[PDB]
């Protein structure tokens, strides 16, 4: 969104990985990458030296119609023929696709066997099974476009790069095909490792939150203080905005400062620190310097101010959360009766 | 030994008895659906055998959604989706009387009235009861066209659960919203013209109503447009995936490889349909979807194309942008337009959704329901759907009447008066015509009473006392206000309801306690080994 | 008690007992092998509840041949068949 | 289908011989066993 | 799920059921060795004192008891006649080696121990050695024949097997291209050994019983075609569009049944093996032929007289080559008394040869057989490595002596390995003498002063 | 027949005149690659008793059906060529003695009741199998597992 201004982003970055190594192995790929492995001796590969992709598309079998095909045999030499005949058909469509020159090609489903060997002598690392509905995310990557049908396989649609990878070193030998560099812009990738597949499963969560955070300064630029400050703020200001309230939105609403208090409660018991001794310090720093700073910093082991000490969240990140909390209580404290039959 | 059949696994519940597990259950389905009623009502969450949670007051809700054995019950639960159905809100009101009044007949009993003297006399209150209710009149048919207060009369009528609480927003949401499709629910175009996306954000405070219909869609393709300006549009319903033409043809190629020009040639005979739509005049739109090389193909001549639109939307699709959902482009295009607006794409709540923002002719509309539960916004469906309903109806039947319990003693007041006429003609089936009142009566103060606990202005005696000393007077007038606590004037609150509403909450509930008190015995037989367990 | 939830068959344990049983389950597929590694190690022989044998001496595919019962212990089958990949010897060590 | 190996010279209930040689082996194992739990009890620096 | 025994507590275990399996193989040794009646599942009944084969039909629980009896074929297929012994030498090994184990520092310090003793065994194993002539080789293929039943006639089988052995004829004689019929009945003495292959095979032509009882120089064609009206591989259907297009689909069946056999004549064949049966109409068109046709032939067989025969097996008559026909005696299908039996013998230079035998039932038969490939491998073994060891348990105690002699002379707390390996192998002719006692021990001592 | 395409005939009684063409076709080939080399012939997929007789008579070693990860790693070192189908560009039968490759000696080798055969010299230098030998399966095997692992 660089250059583009605010906006709400949805994530088109895509992280895959690999259950090979340990956390610091991932790495951001300056460029493409794809879950698929080559075509391997199925077949005769990586790389094509400078490459050129193609967004191949529909089968590559021997033609057959969307219709009802049978190719009856009456006579006695027409054998020779049928088998000549489809070597031909299944040739040229291989032929043009060196034609245009794109090095690589790539197809989803129902391609053909037979035709692997005439690609074989052709230095064009087949990949096929490619995520039928992804062409998207590896259009606008590879800045090669979609290619429909045979005839249009136009050296228009080659994706302009230099190198392909397939690598297998470092544990495990699993291999991952890696793609750079691409002349277009406006995708990136990243491959995360780790080992029992449960730090994979959460280095990968523990970057939908890192990532997330950057969209909710993205989608709303601001940022208050973590360590329970900015929930220590509620405590004191709201309390205020009640003694003046009179009525009986005086205990409801003080009630608002029963509640906060838990965060920072919670997470500095969380450390060991005494839920009494923190919070009570800070209901000083709080009434003495606007709460601006001060909150509980597990690292100081003490109460020091959450800016001074770079601890920052987004202004999203904890005024969505009390949104929620409330209407939520809403719902449930509507509840009167629970009765049970099938819906 | 006897047998004395009859037969074993079915039982009689004959006579006074059959008299008591009708009545007896009847207003079992009372202190079911006797919070929903009234401002200060609550709403109830409702578990299943699949395990599943709902957390909704409305009645149909907790009346179809519940497991019920004895007919009676299951007979008003059946009046109760009647209401659902014919009208959006009632469903409550139909049942609350319905059983109170069915109370009332249990009653009677102890005074020894015969059954059919007492549909007798509920007969006549039923008919003399909705006459009033005709007498009040004050539809706003004609100008001040505006009629505003109507469209706050069915916030009015939306009001309590949880929605309410809000606003007071809804009401201009869904009145706007019905205004669009107004017209159109004249036509007998149902409410389905309206669609209601759930990307929950926020609070179901910031939810809101966009014009020009949201998709979630695409715009499938990299090299396509990602908004269209100004461009014109097409709404289409024709086979993009089977490419086979209608009928019983098997292509076989006697010869050696002539599939490699049957194979092209039908791979063409697309580009021939799709040449045509390349014609005019821009983006298409179709139901059936578009196969990657069809679809691609538009990508790259300037097309913006959008498959997969569900029935429902090519149908909205063309309420808003006023286009025909035409197929064949053989001919091309007599009578045969699709106007738009602007169709930028926006993303809401992580979720792609491409809108238009710019249109015409806008007889169909989205409207998001953001919220903090999946849970919030089922239940905010339901309380759109139900308040958006009435409004949608009551377009449909001007007749305006106020709100509040003022219509109801308004029949109730119009009612004693005629029934204590009644036993003078002509004695004891005049007992049933004033009970019937003590219903409509009695459903206010249930209202306020039994369901309007706070603000603290809950008492059955006082409120409803008020309203009878009060409310003879004011005919039509002097509801209740369960906010203070007080008898106020409605007409100057706002407390507007729909005629037709508050009317079939009547004609139901009178229909049905009459066929009821006809019971004599109920038979069964069993099907399940069982099943006390 | 609870009332908690989901009961039966779901159930959790909480800070010490887990933090227990998690180095108890850990020991357990250890303290097996531990025998294995050294010139003076041996090796073993496992059965396939069939009568069939298997020796070996191998730490890696022994811990295969165990089963790995819980979440703590076949984490470490997971980290030793890692060694192999990296390396090829030492699985029996790196548990 | 068979088969099976009669009884050679039955007797009551049940019985149970061992032929001299090899129950010098299977018994002087027997003893055995109890050998070397009896060893690392005997004398001071032991075991109990 | 399951226990486990581990240390030494567990370590006994896998021992003492080592020699737990050696036990029962005691009485089997060459002498006096009784042979053991064993009744096995499904309802198989073997008897005799081949090791691999009294074991192989004997299941057993225990890990290291499922090692020995694994050791038996192991070695069986690599020589073919230690079956007994190399399981009696292998547990005793334990037997004597396991007081070195507590009372030894360690499992491990015993296997570097054991590799100075093979090493410097299997040289005093060299030492007591033979040369084979390559007649005499009766001398040593007598040895196999005499432990089982085959002493009462040692002669007979001895010559049986270095025949059968002589045939064939490569530097590796495979005795898979040497069948083994046994008939019942006769004599143990008319077990007469054909020069080439004997059939089950029944009057052939099975159309008619026209086909020669067997014919003087006969020109073989052993086929692996069908030989019958051959079917599109290629799934084909019929569309009879015509009127008689149905009797010229069925003249076109005979047709090709005719143009089969008639390219088949061409290699002026007179007597045919194919491996599958043969049409009727195949069957006649070539009986006019005077050629005789046996089918049903089993894949292994057909290879048996490819070589007795000298003609080439080949697929497709169309390309026939004369070097495809052979050279071959007779064919005389002789009765064996209510059951049939086709024999075919003769030409010179070929490897095949079944050794039919005889004596009393198929069960004793077969013990027969069973020793009789103890001796045709015994003299292979001696034919493709010509040198000999000095048997009865001789070669044994001189490896023991020997080892003996190395114990003194080494420094070492290891010693006490070495050591148990040789007093291990002086047992190999304990049993020889324990077998024919009283007394084996006496002896013993005997052979130690001598060596 | 490739399968989709059917055989129906008439009028003749040329059934036959296409039967044999079906075997015709296949040994057309055999010969086509015998006709190259032929010393020795390894395939994956296996080859035929009607279409061994003739890779038999031209003295050519035949090994139905292979290791498809082996004959790789032997094409590699003899310099030879995996090949996938027959033909080579259009129109090709085919076949060129540039895809034989270059050993020194294909013995098939005994080791006990069981036998394998070798491929002695190469053209490239690479090539290596260790044969093991002991006791019994249970060792020979464990032998192999601290092989692998000592490869490594
Ligand atoms: N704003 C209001 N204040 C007091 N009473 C109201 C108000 N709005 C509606 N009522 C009346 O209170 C009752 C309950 O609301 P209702 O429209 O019946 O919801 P539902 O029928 O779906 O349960 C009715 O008699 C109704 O008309
Ligand atoms: N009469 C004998 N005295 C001593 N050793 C013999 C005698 N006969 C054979 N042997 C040797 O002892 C060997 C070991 O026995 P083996 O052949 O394996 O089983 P078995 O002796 O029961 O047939 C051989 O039989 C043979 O080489
Ligand atoms: F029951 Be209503 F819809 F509140
Ligand atoms: F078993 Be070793 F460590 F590979
Ligand atoms: F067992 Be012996 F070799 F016949």
């Amino acid at each position: 969104m660089d250059k583009d201004r605010k906006d709400v982003d949805f994530d088109l970055i895509k992280m895959q990985g690999r259950v090979g190594g340990s956390i610091s192995d991932s790495k951001l790929i300056n460029g493409v990458i794809l879950d698929k492995d080559f075509s391997h001796p199925q077949m005769p590969k990586e790389g094509s030296d400078g490459v050129k992709l193609a967004i191949l598309t529909c089968p590559f079998e021997p033609p057959k119609p969307k219709t009802k095909h049978k190719l009856d045999i009456s006579s006695v030499e027409e054998y020779q023929k049928l088998q000549t005949y489809e070597q031909d058909k299944f040739k040229e469509m291989i032929d043009d696709v060196k034609k245009a020159g794109a090095d690589v090609v790539i197809c989803q489903w129902g391609f053909d066997d037979e035709a692997n060997h005439l690609l074989l002598q052709n230095d064009l690392p087949a990949v096929r099974w490619v995520g039928g509905q992804e062409l998207e995310h590896i259009a606008i990557s590879t800045n090669g476009r979609i290619v429909p049908r045979f005839q249009d396989l136009s050296k228009d649609k080659l994706g302009t790069c230099s190198r392909i990878y397939e690598q297998e070193f470092g544990t495990t030998k699993d291999r991952m095909l890696i793609i750079e560099q691409s002349k277009e812009t406006k995708t990136v990738t990243c491959f995360v490792r780790g080992s029992n597949k449960m730090i994979v499963d959460e280095a990968e969560r523990a970057l939908h939150d890192s990532l997330c955070v950057v969209r909710n300064l993205v989608k709303d630029s601001r940022v208050v203080y973590g360590g329970g400050a900015a929930e220590v703020t509620m405590s004191l200001a709201v309390s205020e905005e009640a003694d003046k309230q009179r009525g009986i939105d005086q205990y409801a609403f003080r009630g608002f400062a029963q509640a906060l208090d838990t965060i920072p409660m919670t997470l500095a018991e969380n450390s060991g620190l005494d839920p009494i001794g923190t919070l009570s310090t800070l209901k000083s720093k709080q009434l003495k310097e606007k709460i601006s700073n001060i909150g509980v910093d597990c690292l100081g082991y003490g109460s020091n101010d959450m800016k001074e000490l770079f601890v920052v969240d987004p202004f999203i990140g904890k005024k969505q959360q009390i949104l929620l909390a409330t209407q939520l209580c809403r719902m449930i404290l509507k509840i009167d009766n629970v009765i049970i039959s099938g819906k | 030994m006897s047998l004395q059949l009859l037969n074993p696994k079915a039982e009689s519940l004959r006579r006074d008895a059959a008299l008591k597990v009708n009545v007896t259950s009847a207003e079992g389905l009372q202190s079911v659906l006797e919070t929903n009623l009234g401002p200060k009502g609550t709403l109830k969450m409702l578990v299943d055998g699949a395990g599943n949670i709902k957390l909704t007051k409305d009645g149909k809700v907790l009346l179809t959604e519940m497991q019920i054995q004895s007919p009676t019950a299951v007979l008003i639960a059946r009046a109760a989706a009647a209401q659902d159905e014919i009208t959006g809100d009632g469903t409550t009101t139909v049942v609350c009387l319905v059983g109170e009044l069915l109370r009332q007949a249990h009653r009677f009993i102890q005074e020894g009235v015969h059954p059919r003297i007492i549909t007798d006399g509920f007969e006549i209150a039923r008919k003399e009861s909705m006459k009033f209710l005709d007498e009040f009149k004050i539809s706003k048919t004609n100008l001040s066209n505006d009629r505003e207060f109507l469209l706050q009369v069915a916030r009015s009528s939306l009001l309590t659960k949880v929605d309410a609480d809000l606003t007071e927003v809804l009401t201009p949401i869904v009145t706007d919203a019905v205004l669009s499709v107004y017209d159109a629910q004249a036509d007998n175009l149902d409410l389905h013209m309206v669609e209601i996306m759930q990307m929950q954000h926020l609070s179901p405070k910031d939810t809101t109503f966009i014009k020009g219909l949201v998709l979630d869609h695409g715009g499938r393709h990299p090299d396509m447009p990602t908004r269209v300006k100004n461009a014109y549009v097409l709404i289409l319903n024709v086979s993009l995936e089977y490419e086979k033409t209608e009928v019983n043809s098997g292509f076989f190629y006697s010869s050696a490889d002539q599939r490699d020009k049957l194979a092209a040639s039908e791979r063409k005979f697309v580009d021939a349909k799709l040449k045509k739509i390349i014609d005019l005049k821009f983006v298409i739109i179709n139901q059936k979807g578009i196969d990657p090389m069809s679809l691609d193909v538009f990508a790259k001549h300037n097309i913006l194309a959008l498959r997969r639109a569900k029935r429902r939307n090519m149908e909205r699709l063309q309420l808003v942008t006023g286009g025909e959902a035409q197929n064949s482009v053989e001919d091309l295009s007599p009578q045969i337009l699709g106007f738009s607006g602007l169709v930028y794409q926006e993303t809401i709540g992580e979720e792609k959704f491409t809108y238009v923002t710019e249109n015409t002719d806008p007889k169909s509309c989205t409207i998001l329901i953001k919220g903090s539960t999946h849970y919030a916004l089922a239940q905010t469906k339901d309380a759109v759907r139900d308040g958006l309903r009435a409004v949608a109806n009551v377009l449909k039947d001007k007749n305006i009447i106020p709100g509040a319990g003022a219509f109801y003693i308004a029949l109730s007041r119009y009612l004693r008066s005629a029934n204590m006429n009644k036993l003078g003609a002509k004695g004891k089936t005049k007992t049933g015509i004033e009970a019937f009142a003590e219903a409509l009566l009695v459903i206010p103060k249930t209202l306020v009473k039994n369901s309007g606990f706070d603000p603290l202005d809950v008492l059955a005696m006082v409120e409803d006392e008020l309203d009878d000393a009060q409310d003879s007077d004011e005919t039509r007038y002097v509801g209740v206000d369960l906010n203070i606590g007080d008898s106020c004037d409605p007409t100057i609150e706002g407390i507007w309801d729909s005629y037709r509403v508050l009317r079939n909450a009547i004609t139901g509930a009178t229909g049905i306690a009459s066929n009821l008190l006809l019971c004599d015995e109920l038979l069964r037989a069993g099907r399940s080994t069982l099943k006390e367990t | 008690s609870r009332s908690d939830t989901l009961f039966l068959g779901g159930e959790k344990i909480s800070g010490d007992d887990i933090r227990n049983q998690n180095v108890l389950a850990t020991m357990a597929v250890a303290n097996v092998v531990k025998s294995s590694l050294g010139p003076v190690g041996l090796d073993k022989m496992l059965v396939d509840d069939i009568g069939d044998f298997t020796v070996t001496n191998d730490g890696a595919t022994i811990l295969s041949l165990l089963d790995v019962q819980h979440p703590a212990g076949k984490i470490l089958v997971e980290l030793a068949q890692q060694q192999d990949r990296e390396i090829g010897d030492g699985t029996t060590s790196v548990v | 289908l068979p088969q099976n190996p009669n009884a050679g010279l039955f007797k009551q209930g049940y019985n149970s011989y061992s032929n001299a040689d090899g129950q010098i082996i299977k018994s002087i194992a027997a003893i055995r066993e109890l050998h070397q739990m009896c060893l690392t009890s005997m004398g001071p620096c032991g075991r109990n | 799920g399951t226990d486990a025994s581990q240390g030494k507590g567990q370590i006994i275990s896998n021992i003492n059921a080592c020699v737990a399996v050696q036990e029962a193989l005691k009485p089997t040794l060459g002498p006096l060795g009784s042979d053991i009646l064993i009744v096995t599942s499904n309802q198989k009944t073997t008897i005799s004192n081949d090791g691999a084969t009294i074991l192989k039909l004997l299941d057993v629980v225990h890990p290291a008891a499922k090692t020995l009896v694994d050791i038996s074929r192991a070695q069986d297929a690599e020589v073919g006649d230690g079956t007994t012994s190399v399981t009696i030498l292998a547990g005793e090994l334990m037997k004597e080696a396991k007081p070195f184990l507590e009372e030894g520092i360690s499992s491990h310090l015993i296997m570097k121990g054991y590799r100075k003793a093979v090493s410097l065994a299997v040289e005093k194993i060299n030492e007591l050695a033979v040369d084979i002539t390559s007649e005499l080789l009766e001398r040593c293929a007598r040895t196999a024949m005499s432990s089982k039943l085959i002493h009462n006639n040692a002669d007979f089988f001895v010559k049986m097997c270095v025949d059968a052995v002589l045939s064939l004829d490569r530097n590796d004689l495979d005795d898979k291209l040497i069948g083994i019929k046994k008939i019942p009945g006769g004599a143990m003495e008319e077990s007469l050994f054909i020069n080439g292959v004997a059939f089950k095979k029944t009057f052939s032509y099975a159309g008619f019983e026209q086909q020669p009882k067997k014919f003087n120089n006969p020109k073989i064609l052993s086929l692996n075609v069908e030989l019958e009206l051959k079917a599109e591989k290629d799934n084909a259907e019929v569309r009879v569009e015509h009127v008689e297009d149905y009797q010229a689909i069925v003249d076109a069946e005979w047709q090709l049944i005719f143009e089969k056999l008639r390219q088949v004549e061409e290699t002026g064949a007179n007597i045919v093996l194919s491996k599958l049966p043969i049409g009727d109409l195949a069957t006649q068109f070539f009986a006019d032929r005077n050629i005789f046709c046996a089918g049903r032939v089993s894949a292994d067989d057909m290879n048996r007289v490819i070589q007795a025969v000298g003609g080439s097996i080949q697929s497709t008559t169309s390309d026939i080559k004369p070097e495809h026909l052979g050279t071959c005696a007779l064919f005389e299908e002789m009765q064996i008394g209510s059951e049939r039996y086709n024999l075919f013998q003769g030409c010179p230079q070929a490897k095949t040869c079944t050794l039919l035998l005889r004596g009393g039932a198929e069960q004793v038969i077969a013990e027969v057989e069973r020793s009789l490939h103890d001796a045709i491998m015994i003299v292979k073994r001696a034919l493709q490595n010509k040198l000999i060891v000095a048997g009865g348990g001789a070669t044994e105690m001189e490896v023991s002596k020997c080892l003996r002699d190395y114990s003194k002379t080494i420094a070492g707390k290891q010693q006490m390995i070495i050591n148990a390996f040789a007093k291990a192998l002086e047992v190999i002719p304990r049993q020889l003498c324990e077998n024919a006692g009283f007394d084996a021990i006496e002896i013993l001592n005997k052979l130690r002063l001598a060596h | 027949m490739a399968m989709g395409v059917q055989i129906n005939i008439d009028d003749p009684e040329q059934l036959e005149q296409i039967r044999k063409r079906e075997a015709g076709i296949v040994l057309e080939r055999v010969k086509k690659i015998i006709d190259a080399g032929a010393q020795v012939v390894l395939t994956t997929k296996g080859i035929d008793d009607l279409c061994l007789k003739e890779f038999v008579e031209a003295k050519i070693m035949g090994v139905r059906r292979c290791k498809k990860e082996d004959l790789r790693r032997i094409a590699r070192a003899t310099g030879a060529t995996l090949v996938s189908s027959m033909s080579n560009l259009e129109g090709e039968e085919t076949f060129e003695s540039s895809y034989l490759g270059l050993c020194d000696e294909v013995v098939q080798a005994k080791f006990s009741d069981d036998e394998c055969i070798l491929i002695k010299g190469t053209s490239k230098h690479s090539s290596s199998s260790i044969i093991l030998r002991g006791a019994n399966d249970y060792s020979l095997d464990e032998m192999e597992r601290s092989l692998h692992d000592s490869l490594s």
